[PDB]
């Protein structure tokens, strides 16, 4: 027989394994700066230009975090 | 609604003015960092650096005084509740934060706008100054959340263990007499180290979280502070 | 009255390859192994090098990267495009490596392994034992330790062929 | 549930409850008492700081025209989200 | 048929996986002080503009976790 | 037709679900001390300074997975 | 229509779910001592101080672990 | 309505779930004898000593590993 | 999926072993040896794994 | 899935044997054997992940 | 998922071998060989994943 | 999900190939054409990932 079913609650599960992909984005920040903080010890007289690259390394993360949200939030409310 | 009610600091208010009414010596302070913010001499700081000195001390008094004698049984947190130290904590940085505004200098917030002007400054420098702008609240609310869900975890775990503990001494100590006595013995010793254990974690606990917790208002204070140079 | 530094009348300079230029495939490299201010070996082409850092062994071929290397009291082989083998043993020093294809390695004391005595080098190692026992103190001790190292290395060495 | 229980404050001693309507009166009829008298104009900075801040508060709720509904705030019961009444 | 269901205990579910997020912002905190650590100990007399970039790397690191925390409450009181 | 449930026992799903969360946290302390140790043995003089700045990383990380932690008893409790 | 469900079996998937938290809880762990052997490797005279961290990193990471097991013990129970 | 229900394939599935934890347990044997050879090479003179440490991390791992498998046979038969 | 990390565990081992191989050659012998060690104690886990796989399978 | 934690243990092996192979390039001959070693274990964990996935694909 | 495992691995294979070609390049071709070795092996264990998914896909 | 093993295998490959430019900077041209070489096969199975996806989406 065609049976039709409509679950109100099953939103909440995509949005939570579409907010587990921050751990990789939290995790990629954390490896940005962990080789900051060794290439600045290596050569300190550049300190300037690496703080720069890792700013945009973060950036382009955060992209993707961004994106991530914006599908956890499209699903927890529509 | 008004509810009269009392904190569980009757005994150490009366311990603190027996034992003060006359002077003593500190020379051991939670947050040391508070009273030397400068470390290279010929350095000073026209601001009011050192206002936050008396409202860490008192902090650091008030909420050793409640956490770490929670660790006696049946003790009380009164305070422990999540929007009554994000009042405290909101009272304690936007404060400092408001000290900060009030002085009328925009040119410290410039340092907000992050990166160098080889960044293209819509797209990346803006971005960057929202989300920082966005991580100084996000750093006062993760502070009071921490010191809630410190506190909050390690006295359940506490209380969970404590239940185990007593649910096996009482009801299975007779087999002692028994000939199964080495499987308790064992398991009696285990419980008295995890004890052990856990009540030295519990104690290290609370004073890094207040550490931490005066740390991260001094971090503020430091972040907007500019030092000039004795000539 | 400006007087000459000493490194002018020093015609065998370093070469060394920009960064920002073409890659060449190299099948020698030019050895010079030194002793005492004392080539044994100069710009002698030798198809690898072995060498025995504070890190670990290291194969030195031609085209290796540039890199600088403390040495430790070992044996040192030098292989040739004949296929033919030339091996020293070492007191310590260090060894540059450049990518051009060079390899100066500078050594306090650099000898052929056939010179070494084992007879000799085990005597040696009970003696520097007993006074170890016997060595007054801690530094004295430190010292004695040192000789037993370069002692086993040069036993083992001659051990292994 | 229990282990949850034991993190409540332990020396609770008494409970008053008032409605908002008359405590307001009785605040305004204060401030009416004490903002009254000859001596104190209508153009000085207390008189102001006393009354405009209210009178714009609720203008501001006068105002109001709001699509939506607004549940009463000391409903005798508002724990059920599907009955704003 | 038209069958219109509604699960009220779904939300815990979704506020879990939200929750796993906090694992990568973890390692990844982890990682910056054991990078900080390393790195103090081959430059020291640099060791204060090293923790500064540290605390910085946790500042855009803790708040990536905020929103899956957040996430968390939207669902878990709701 | 329209049809509410709620099934009581999904409480436990989600709690055990923010626990995985403290695997990142434990493998995040792990690997600060990792760093401590491998830094203390290239640099011992500095051994209490670097002390200090692990215990600080542990709890950073450590606070990470008590916010996980309050979401399990939340829902374990309710 | 109000519909009341009660699942008994579901705490079995809850407590497992809290056994994976010591996963990352035995990683860390073991990544500690492998950095110790190469910690007393490359310094040999401190045997015992990099000894008495890996003991604290042990413990501060086995109280992580504990945490979970009093979860996944305690829905076993419930 | 209340409705209890009894699932009985479920103790299975908490029991698999439980074994997943040995995985951060195996891999971390690994780790510590992965680096336990770099040391040797290292240092061969403490062969023994770090071979002693080596085994203390990889009972303690192992002791996590036989705290989780006994979640996970609890289950399996009950 | 236990296996997983057992598997990756023993990489880990057959990985670091070349590089101690390379750098001391002469220690081969002992080297082998712990890395078979720590096999069969990963190995073990993994039994241990299968053990559990196996009996939800056939009951 | 746990055909994931072989294959990635595998790469490692490699890995480190290119590592092993351009610190000291005459032993080649000898670790190669012991790559070999380690795949053949790795491989043969794979195998009873494999065997699973048979059994209850055919059953 | 398993294809996971195996790209990361074969990436990781090549990552060791820029290294090691960087520090040898004169040993390209013999290392090149090696991690053409190592792929060939990761791909492997992913034929058997794809086998499995279009051994239940189509059934 | 079987992506997320692709592109962290691809950021392996050319942070080690940074690596590998800094160590031997003439030697750029060759650890180019390998780190593309890495990334293709790796993208193959990713591509083998999609094709999965996409029979099982309009499936
Ligand atoms: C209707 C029923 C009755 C109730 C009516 C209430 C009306 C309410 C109106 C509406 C209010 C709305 C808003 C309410 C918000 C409440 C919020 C709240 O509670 O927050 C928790 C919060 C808890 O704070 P905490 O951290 O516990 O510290 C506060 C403590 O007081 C401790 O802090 P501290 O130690 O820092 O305080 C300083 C302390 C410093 O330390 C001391 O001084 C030590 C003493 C401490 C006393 C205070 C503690 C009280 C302990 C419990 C009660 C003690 C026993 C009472 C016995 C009663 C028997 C029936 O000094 C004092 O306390 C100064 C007073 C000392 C009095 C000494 C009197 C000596 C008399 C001697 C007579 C001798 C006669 C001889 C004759 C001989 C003839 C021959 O409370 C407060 O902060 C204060 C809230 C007060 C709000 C205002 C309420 C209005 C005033 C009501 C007065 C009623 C008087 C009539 C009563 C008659 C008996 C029934
Ligand atoms: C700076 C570090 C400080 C470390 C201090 C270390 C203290 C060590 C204490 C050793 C054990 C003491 C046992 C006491 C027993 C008391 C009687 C009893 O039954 O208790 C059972 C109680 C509970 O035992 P229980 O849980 O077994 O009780 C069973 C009871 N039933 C079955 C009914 C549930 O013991 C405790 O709670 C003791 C815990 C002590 C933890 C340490 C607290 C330190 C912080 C407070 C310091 C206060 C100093 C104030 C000085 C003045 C300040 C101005």
């Amino acid at each position: 027989s065609t049976v039709a079913i409509s679950v109100q609650g099953l939103h909440y599960v995509g949005t939570g394994l579409a907010a587990i992909a921050l751990a990789g984005v939290g995790l990629g920040i954390g490896t940005i700066f962990g080789n900051l903080l060794v290439a600045c010890a290596r050569q300190p007289n550049l300190t300037k230009m690496l703080f720069n690259y890792a700013i945009l390394g973060f950036a382009l993360t955060e992209a993707i975090g961004l994106f991530a949200l914006m599908l956890a939030f499209l699903m927890l409310f529509s | 609604m008004f509810l009269f009610f009392f904190c569980d600091l009757f005994w150490l208010r009366l311990l603190l003015c027996m034992y003060y009414c006359v002077w003593s010596r500190l020379c051991f302070i939670v947050y040391f960092n508070c009273l030397m913010l400068i470390f290279d001499f010929l350095l000073f700081c026209l601001f009011d650096l050192y206002l936050f000195v008396g409202l860490c001390l008192f902090l650091l008094l008030w909420f050793m005084l409640f956490n770490l004698y929670s660790l006696i049984l049946y003790y009380c947190i009164t305070y422990l509740n999540l929007y009554l130290l994000f009042c405290i904590v909101f009272l304690l940085y936007i404060a400092f934060l408001f000290l900060f505004c009030f002085l009328c200098d925009f040119f410290l917030f410039n340092n907000l706008l992050v990166g160098d002007s080889f960044m293209d400054v819509f797209f990346i420098r803006f971005l960057l100054c929202f989300l920082e702008c966005f991580s100084l609240l996000c750093r006062c609310l993760s502070t009071f959340l921490r010191l809630f869900c410190n506190l909050l975890s390690s006295h359940f775990l506490l209380l969970m263990f404590f239940d185990f503990f007593y649910f096996i001494f009482v009801f299975f100590f007779y087999g002692v007499f028994c000939y199964w006595f080495i499987l308790f013995i064992f398991v009696f010793c285990f419980c008295l180290l995890f004890y052990v254990f856990l009540y030295l974690l519990d104690l290290f606990a609370a004073i890094l979280q207040l550490f931490i917790f005066c740390n991260m208002i001094l971090q503020l204070i430091m972040d907007f502070l500019l030092f000039l140079l004795f000539v | 009255h400006d007087l000459p530094e000493g490194f002018e009348f020093m015609e065998h300079k370093v070469v060394n390859k920009d960064i920002h230029a073409p890659h060449e495939n190299l099948e020698t490299l030019r050895l010079t192994l030194t002793r005492q201010d004392e080539f044994l070996l100069r710009e002698e082409p030798v198809k690898c090098v072995t060498v025995t850092g504070t890190n670990g062994e290291y194969g030195i071929y031609p085209g290796h990267a540039y890199k600088i290397v403390q040495l430790n009291p070992s044996p040192l082989t030098v292989e040739y495009t004949d296929g033919t083998t030339k091996k020293y043993f070492v007191s310590g020093g260090f060894a540059h490596i450049n990518n051009e294809g060079s390899c100066d390695v500078n050594t306090v004391e650099c000898t052929l392994l056939d010179d070494l005595d084992l007879a000799i080098a085990e005597k040696e190692l009970a003696a520097q034992q007993a006074a170890l026992g016997s060595a007054k103190d801690d530094k004295a001790k430190s010292v004695v330790e040192i000789r037993i190292s370069v002692i086993e290395a040069v036993i083992a060495a001659l051990k292994h062929h | 549930s229990n282990p949850a229980d034991h993190f409540r404050p332990n020396l609770k001693a008494l409970t008053l409850y008032a409605e908002r309507q008359h405590y307001v009166d009785r605040w305004l009829h204060v401030k009416e008492r004490w903002l009254a008298p000859w001596y104190l104009p209508w153009w000085s900075p207390l008189f102001q700081l006393g009354t405009w801040y209210s009178q714009r508060s609720r203008n501001l709720f006068l105002v109001e025209n709001h699509l939506s509904y607004r549940p009463y705030k000391f409903r005798r019961n508002d724990e059920d989200r599907n009955n704003p009444y």
